[PDB]
């Protein structure tokens, strides 16, 4: 599996009215679901992150549920980036959010492909 | 002992392992942005 694969799903066009169970079964029809966030301020209601404990569980999600119909409307269904996920933050502060990330854990701090 | 393919195929499944691996709480928390709440 490419690299850009990961368990972390970041999600978009969500409907503002979408409850805990309905997340949990769109989702979790792919395996075992870690955890997942839904946004809740101005900036980032209509979104959410989806966490799976397996990555070929998440792999298998994406291929599936990108353009997924729920209450009229189609899913954007994409994979974590960090450089993405810390993009509202300004220059010098995102830069330090990134290194923190990559020295302590490790992960690519690069923009998508 | 193992040819360049299975060692390949070794390769795979140990980087595989790394990319799978279980995260604690505070590794995960690490990876978002203000806004969110955890259902
Ligand atoms: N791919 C992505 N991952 C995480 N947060 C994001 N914000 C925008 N795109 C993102």
């Amino acid at each position: 599996l490419p690299p850009e694969v990961n368990r972390i799903l970041y999600i978009r066009n969500l409907p503002y009215k979408i409850t805990a169970e309905e997340m949990y079964d769109i989702f979790g029809k792919y395996g075992p679901i870690r955890q997942i966030r839904v946004g809740n301020t101005p900036e980032t209601r209509g979104t959410a992150y989806v966490v799976y404990e397996d990555i070929f569980d998440a792999k298998n999600a994406v291929d599936h549920l990108s353009g997924f119909n729920v209450s009229n409307r189609y899913l954007v269904v994409l994979y974590y980036n960090a450089n993405r996920a810390f993009q509202k933050m300004d220059t010098k502060k995102k830069e330090e959010q990134l290194k923190l990330l990559k020295e302590k854990y490790g992960i690519n701090t690069d923009p998508p492909k | 002992s193992m040819t360049p393919e299975q060692l390949q195929a070794w390769r795979w499944e140990r980087e595989i392992d790394e990319r799978n691996r279980p995260l604690s709480d505070e590794e995960l928390d690490a990876m978002f942005p203000e806004g969110y709440k955890v259902l």
